[PDB]
Order: structure tokens, then sequence, then C-alpha cells
């Protein structure tokens, strides 16, 4: 007799099709607040609309508020950066734009040496025994 | 000894094969043939029109139940299920085609798409002795034995078989032709359309 | 000039835009835009028809708004058409989800097990997972009240790209769940949504290219990990694997220690194998004689069904699941 | 054998008996371009690869069948059998009719503390599996022997209940795969 | 070179190398890249050539890069990102000045979408 195991799937992004991974920005200013000039000129200066036209499948917010000039981002797996960009000038806004934009929205995280491949499948060849080696020990 | 039991049931006890490979028809299942069985069922769903092409082995285990032979031959169910759901889906297209997105939750297309409606169809075009499976009861009327439901099953068996073999395209055209359409009145539409119709008398 | 008249005017604008989903109005609406860039929807598929798929059905307001005191408020939404909801169109997508999905995984592995099959198609496209999907794809809720949304006095573009259904304000506030209805549910709500995008592709490309929806399926559905064999639950295989053979053209199944080491210590090492004839089926390690004897039948009972043909050969059509 | 590849093993170019874990030994071995076989050194239990699958759970219409990689390294000549049933060694017998069935089971429902299914099963030349296929016991008596279990289990200490809970857990995880 | 026991499997394995540094992948792995891709974007493919050995579970086509042509392997670059932040501190046993050694180095996560014997 068989029963089955009630499991879920666990979806891979990239192999089907490739959902990106960033979904929306918010760009923060203040009209007062020296430390918003730079976030201001961006806004104000052409760039913002490039980069709408070059991904328009991110949606790109613009709001005011008292305090310091601010970018978060929203990813599809739900996690927000928000990246205060305080005393930045337009070039340096762009920059952490374009870094935001690139990130995969997930926590940063130490790595040991050479933990490279993150697999969900089963090895191709089995996993090693010692009865079925070639060489046997001794 | 090799006593091979040839009764009635004594729990436990291994029978003589020819005692439990018989439909309620009675025919053996071995001494099935192609002329006097599958040709003619072939016939019947007029497989010549659509391209189709089925093996007799294939259209004997869409025949064939879970409960002939306690699943020992090859039955349908993993067809059925597929048949099904290829069915529900040729009925949803159907009703929106005749785009209208407001004529899906409704009786009509329920019956369309049901085991009541599936039983009629297979006894009109009379596929009823050809199918392999056992009754409860032999001497009852035939809705208490559950023969419906297995009916039902062997034209979703026959379709899942289709659309294993002949590829999607080729089920759907068939599903269009012979089921849901007007002009055979022995259709499935006909059937659908009747039941409702009984329906609202009742 | 009254602010309630105001107010009330906005509503009213608001109804006749969620009734209507005018196609200016919903190009307009950038969270829109965005999901059609997101999923590299057709063409053919109008941003109206987006919207709609983001509409659910909200016909009339329930009887749980009167007390709020009981644990509900319904003050998001606003009502829909009864002709221009998702909720055809949902049926619509659940049926291609069960029709393809299903048809895949008979495909990838012909002889698995009914039971077994159902889970796996349950797993590709369960009410969770689709919900999941949606928020992934950015599919987000219409929280906000419809009061607080005309004091912002924000366009009704926003409104018609989010999802819309009587999502309850405070659901569980203080710690406190009414458990309502699937009418009323996040998770169901999301679900319809994938459901009705689906099945908004499959109407506009239906006549152009048939598969179109099957391949965009494949692509967000289908290309899912399920490793089918954490699907599997034996209670006495060697018996299930003894009338497999018996069914079959095969000698009867007897398992032998191949390899034995450890024996007499708390952790021992026997490796059996279950031959019928000098040809092995199955390969079963163990601390245990029995164990291993069990291992060895259920091994071969997943080499028997969850073998996978090549595309190459022509179809397996398998005889059944093996009746005991 | 099909193919006439080349065979080698999983080589380091250190010492494997000292470095077998030594990735780097490994990295560093290159071997001349083409195909190879390389024997896997695995039990195949797990897994659902088409190398592992048998040629008899195989279709007719494959083409893995003709290749020869579902390999017969054992032989069912060397290996012994394995908790096999006395039914296997020696052949199934259908011999008992239907009133030997009927007195068997006339007998069970009368006395099974008496005529217990190993008593059965000496009398008759049967199996005890088969005898309770046959015949079910007096109710009462399978109730006893309930009562009897509960009471072996309440006389256990905390320790006992917990390995048997385990035992239990290990069971179920072996029919997993 | 009769790559058809390679063709037939329906698992198998690649071990292709970027700059050298190789990555031992199957379809749907996630290779994480320890430095900042230039010339592909997000949402880029990536077509793996100096492909060391392709295997199965008992046979590998494995040599000089093999023949591109012999197979395909598809990766997608999904997501550039970064390591946590890390701060050790550099100082000598008697001396007070205690100079901070901050890192944050740049990490890019392939998709491997494709891979099989063409």
């Amino acid at each position: 007799v068989v029963k089955a195991i009630a499991r879920n799937s666990i979806g891979r992004n990239g192999v089907g099709a490739f959902v990106f991974p960033c979904r929306k920005i918010t760009l923060q200013f203040c009209n007062w607040g020296g430390s918003s000039e730079g976030m201001r000129k961006f806004l104000t200066s052409k760039r913002l609309d490039k980069w709408g036209q070059e991904f328009p499948w991110i949606q790109f917010e613009v709001m005011r508020k008292s305090g310091h000039p601010l970018l978060r981002a929203e990813y599809t797996n739900g996690r927000e950066k928000v990246i205060c960009v305080r005393n930045l000038n337009i070039d340096n806004v762009e920059n952490k734009l374009k870094l935001l934009k690139d990130s995969d929205g997930d926590i940063l995280r130490r790595r040991t040496k050479n933990d490279n491949v993150e697999s969900l499948n089963s090895s191709v060849r089995g996993i090693w025994s010692p009865l079925h080696a070639a060489k046997r020990h001794r | 000894v090799i006593y091979l039991h040839k009764g009635p049931r004594i729990n436990g006890l291994r029978r003589d094969p020819e005692s439990y490979l018989r439909n309620p028809s009675g025919v053996l299942f071995t001494e099935v043939n192609a002329k006097e069985c599958q040709d003619k069922v072939r016939s019947i769903l007029q497989l010549p029109k659509y391209g189709i092409n089925l093996s007799n082995e294939l259209i004997l285990q869409c025949l064939t139940h879970k409960s002939f032979a306690h699943g020992s031959k090859p039955y349908n169910e993993k067809l059925n299920l597929l048949g099904a759901q290829f069915l529900k889906l040729q009925t949803c297209i159907h009703s929106l085609k005749n785009l209208q997105f407001s004529n899906l939750g409704t009786k009509f297309a329920k019956e369309l798409t049901s085991k009541n409606t599936a039983c009629t169809f297979v006894k009109l075009h009379n596929l009823d002795p050809f199918i392999f499976w056992k009754m409860r009861d032999p001497i009852k009327d035939g809705h208490i034995n559950g023969e419906t439901t297995i009916f039902a099953s062997v034209l979703n068996a026959f379709i899942g078989a289709i659309l294993s073999t002949n590829g999607s395209e080729k089920a759907a055209k068939f599903i269009q032709g012979s089921l849901l359409d007007k002009e055979d009145l022995h259709s499935l539409v006909n059937i659908a359309n009747e039941n409702v119709a009984s329906a609202k008398a009742k | 000039e009254s602010e309630l008249a105001k107010y009330k005017e906005y509503y009213q604008g608001l109804k006749s835009t969620v009734n209507e989903i005018p196609e200016s109005v919903a190009s307009k609406s950038p969270s829109l835009r965005t999901l059609h860039k997101r999923l590299q929807l057709p063409n053919e598929l109008t941003y109206s028809t987006l919207s709609r798929c983001l509409t659910c059905p909200s016909a009339k307001l329930p009887d749980k708004i009167n007390n709020p005191t009981k644990g509900a408020a319904f003050v998001n939404t606003v009502p829909t058409n009864k002709y221009l909801d998702n909720h055809g169109l949902n049926i619509m997508g659940k049926n291609l989800l069960s029709y393809h999905v299903t048809k895949s995984i008979i495909q990838k592995y012909p002889r698995l097990p009914t039971v077994v099959l159902n889970a796996a198609v349950n797993a590709y496209i369960s009410e969770a997972v689709l919900a999941h999907i949606a928020k992934y794809w950015g599919i987000e809720v219409e929280t906000t009240s419809v009061l607080s949304r005309y004091l912002k006095m924000e366009p009704f573009e926003f409104t018609l790209g989010r999802l819309k259904f009587f999502n309850n304000s405070l659901n569980s506030k203080d710690g406190i769940e009414l458990i309502t209805g699937k009418n009323f549910s996040e998770t169901s709500a999301l679900a319809m949504s994938v459901r009705s995008i689906i099945a908004a592709i499959w109407a506009v490309t239906e006549q152009k290219d048939s598969q179109a929806v099957y391949r965009f399926i494949d692509d967000h559905i289908m290309s899912r990990k399920l490793d089918i064999t954490k699907m599997f639950q034996f209670e006495q295989p060697t018996r299930e694997l003894a009338m497999l053979c018996r069914r079959e053209g095969l000698e009867k199944p007897v398992s032998k220690l191949v390899a034995e080491s450890g024996r007499l210590s708390k952790s021992p090492v026997f490796i059996v194998h279950v031959f019928s004839g000098e040809e092995t089926l199955g390969e079963g390690y163990g601390s245990s004689l029995k164990e291993a004897k069990a291992r060895a039948a259920t091994d071969a009972l997943m080499k028997w069904y969850c073998y996978e043909p090549l595309a190459q050969q022509e179809p397996v059509i398998d005889p059944g699941t093996v009746v005991v | 054998k099909q193919f006439g590849f080349p065979k080698t093993q999983v080589t380091t170019i250190y010492n494997k008996t000292k470095s077998a874990s030594n990735y780097k030994g490994y990295l560093k071995h290159r071997d001349a371009p083409g195909m190879y076989y390389q024997p896997s050194e695995s039990i195949a239990t797990g897994s659902v690869n088409s190398e592992t699958i048998p040629r008899s759970f195989m279709a007719a219409s494959d083409p893995r069948r003709g290749l020869d990689m579902p390999v017969q390294s054992t032989k069912a000549k060397q290996c012994p059998n394995v908790l096999v049933g006395k039914s296997t060694v020696n052949g199934k017998t259908y011999h008992l009719g239907p009133q030997e069935i009927d007195e068997i089971r006339k007998l069970r429902l009368d006395n099974p503390q008496k005529y217990t299914r190993k008593f059965l099963a000496a009398k008759y030349g049967i199996s005890p599996l088969f005898v309770s296929m046959v015949s079910k016991p007096s109710e009462q008596h399978v109730q006893i022997m309930e009562s009897r279990l509960q009471e072996i289990q309440s006389r256990w200490k905390e320790k006992r209940r917990i390995a048997r809970e385990d035992r239990k857990r290990r069971k179920l995880l072996w029919y997993q795969a | 070179t009769d790559t058809t026991p390679l063709k037939l499997s329906n698992e198998l394995y690649a071990i292709f190398k970027i700059h050298n540094r190789p990555y031992l992948v199957t379809e749907g792995d996630r290779v994480i890249l320890p430095f900042k891709l230039k010339q592909a974007e997000v949402g880029d493919i990536l077509n793996m050539t100096d492909v060391t050995t392709l295997g199965s579970r008992n046979y590998k086509l494995v040599g000089h890069p093999i023949n591109t042509s012999l197979y395909t392997l598809k990766a997608t670059v999904v997501g550039k990102t970064k390591r946590a932040f890390q701060t050790r501190e550099v100082t000598k046993r008697r001396n007070r000045r205690v100079r901070h050694a901050k890192s944050k180095g740049d990490l890019t996560i392939l998709r491997i979408s494709e891979l099989s014997m063409n």
C-alpha cells in the first residue's frame, strides 16, 4: 500500500521565467533641509526619467518628508532595503540607486570559503559508501 | 492438490482465474477480440474522422475499471483523472465561445461536466456491454451497483488516453466533434440540456 | 460647500471607475504597468483586463460590518460590477492549472500512484503556493481605507492597480481573528488573482498562439522544484513489490544479503538486494536485517513508480496502481 | 558491454587513503579529454536516476534497456536469503478445500487459547498468516489480548515508552524513501 | 565522442569554470560568484563556455573545454549583491592605535537555468 506525504514545491526564480527582484523604489526628499540637495537635484535633472525608461518593471515613487533623504527599495522576496542618502551628490545618489536595483532582496550574510553553489537537487552521482567503493579499504 | 476456488466467497482462499475475469455481460478478459469489440468502440467514437489512433490494449484499459479483477489487469483511473481535467477545461472554453466569462458558474455547465451525463452518453452509444467491472449486487437496477460512475470514468479515460497518445489539439477537436455538438443529438450538450429540462420540470 | 459632499462624489467616481475599469485610467496606473512589464505579459492583454483580474467579486457589503465589536470591519473595498470581476476568469485559470500541471506530471512520471500524483499537483498549484507567487510578483492588497485615500487625495489608478476584495480591517488586531469564509481571505484572493492573470493570458493568445499560456505556466508554475521521491510513504512494501512482480512477467522477488558489517554492535550495516531471478530490483541498506529488507522493497517500488521515460520514447501509459 | 569507454576511479593527485577529503587534490587531477565510465561509489536506494532503475521496470520502447548501465554487480546465487518466508523457499500450496477451512473457522471461534494459529498451521500444513486470513477468533479473545497488551504497556517505565516511540518513528522513516 | 549515455540520462551535472574557478552544478542550482560582474546586468543570460566536465551518474565527458556544440549551459544573472560588512581590527601589542580593516566584498548570484546535451 502507498500513501502520499503532503509537500509543496520550491520556486527557482531563474530557470523558467526570470521575475526581476527589485519591484519598487521610493525616492524620498525634503524641500527644506540641506542634506537633501543632491537628491533634489537628481529628481529635477532628467536622470530619473531615463532610469524609469530603462527599467519599466520597477515603479518609482517620489515622496516628500521632513527628515533626511531616503532611497527605499522593495523586492520580490518581501524584504526592504532603505539607504539614507544624506549629503550625497547627484552622482552618488544615482550609484546608490543602481546598487539597490542590482540587489536581490535577500539579507546580507557571511559566506565560508568556497560556499558557492546552493542546490535543492539530490546528487547526480550518489553519496559515497565504503561497501560500494571502487577501491576497497585494505 | 491445487484447489482453486470456483463459487461464492471463502475469506482468504484464492480463486480460479476464470471466476473473476468476466464482466457483467459475461466475456472472458483474455478472450476479447479486435473485430468484435475494439473496432466497434472505435467506430462508435468516430476515431477515423479526427485522425485518432488508439492501441487495442489502450482501448481495453480505458474500458476496464479498478474494481474488475482487483486491479490486476490494467485499469482506468489515472487516465480517467486526466480526461476529466481536460474535459472540464474543454467545457469551459465551449461556454466562453457560446468573449464571455459570465456563463461558467452555472447549472448547465456543471451538468455538461457531470458524471450522470457521462453515463447517459455511454449508454446511448452502447459501450456498456464492452466495459469490464464488478457489480456490487448483480440483481439490481444498475445505479445501485455504481454503474454511472464507472461509465463516467470510462468516458473520461478514453479522453485521457487520446490526450496521452494523439496530442492535445487532436483531443480538443474530438471533444468538439463527437461530444459538445448539436448535430448528433445524442451528444453531451444535448444530454445536459435534457437534464436541465428535467430539473426544471421537477 | 461641504467636505462630506466632496468625499461622496469622490467615492462615486471611484465606484464608477471600478465598474468600468476604463482603459486610459488603467494605463495611467503605474503598479499595473510595472506588473505587466515584470511578467512579460502579451501586448494584446490590455491594462483594463489586468485591473479586472485583481478585482475580486464584491457585489454587496456583508452583515458583519454592522459590528466592529465582534471583531470585523470591511471599509477598504467598494462594490463591484456583477459582469466585470475576476470570477469567471479565475475558474478558467484554475481549470488550466488543473489540466496542464497534471498532464506535465503524468508525462514526467507515467506510473506515479494516484494519491501521490494528486499531492504533487496540489504542491504545484495549491492555494498557498499561488498566493505566495502572487506576492512575489507584487500583487499588493488594497489595505488602505477609501476615506483615507480621499484625504490623501490619491488617484483611482492606484486603487485599480491593487488587489480588491472584502479584506477585513482589524483582522488580527489584539490577536483576535474572526474565522470568516473563503470570500474574505487574503491568500484565496491572491490565488484567484494569479489564476485570473493566466485566464486573461489564455483569452488574449488562444487564437494566435494556443500554447503561449502553457509555456507561461511552465515558466512560472512548472519551473518550481519538487522532489517526487519525498512524496511517498509505504506501509508493507515487500507484499506490494511481490504483487507487482506477479502482475508483470517477473520471477518472485526474494531479499538476499549482499554485504554485512558490524553485526553485534550498536549500529551495524546490512546491505540487502531484492532479486527477481538474477536481476536485482531494489538495493536496501539498514541497521537491522529487517530494516534493510524493507528499504530494498521501498527502493524497488520507487524505481517502478518514479520511472521517468525520455521524450523520444512513445507514450508510456501505466497499467494502474498495484492493488495489493 | 555496449560502450567501450575507459573507466576511471574518482582520482586524486594526493594519497587517497590518507587524503580522501582533500578537495584540492581532486581539483588538481586533470585527465585526458573524452568520454569515461566512472562507476558510482554509492548505493542506489534513494535514486530515481535513469542509470539506477532496473531494465524490467523500464518500458519496452525505452532506448535505455539496451545500454549496459543497470549493472548486475551482485549475484543471487552467492547472496543468502534474509527474512524470507517458508512459502518462498518451498513453494505456495493451495491444498485445503472449503470443508477444511470451515472446520478451522469452527475450531478458532470455539477455543482460540487451545486451538491457536500456530497449532492450526501445524495441523493443516499451512501458514499462521493463512489461518488468520481464513478465520477470525472470538472478539472476546481479541479484547482480552488488547487488555493484556495495554497492561504490559502500563507496566513500562518512562524510558521504555520513549524508546518504543523512537523505534516507531524509525520504522516510519524506513518506508519514506 | 559517443555522447549517447549522457544524452539519455535524466540527471546530469556540469563542472563549468568562470576564471578557472570550478562550479559543480545541475539545473536549478544557484551559483554565487565572489565578484562584481561588469559585463552582464541583472536578467542577462550567460552561455557557459569553459565547461571542463559533463557527467551522468556513471559516465562523464571530461577534458579540455569540451566542444560547446555538444551541450548547452545557460546561467541567468539573478542579482548582484554583497557579503555582510565586517570590521576586523589590526593592531600591535603595545600600541594604542588600532586600525579598523573594514570589508564588504561583492557577490553575483547566478542561476543555472538550462543544462542539457544538445
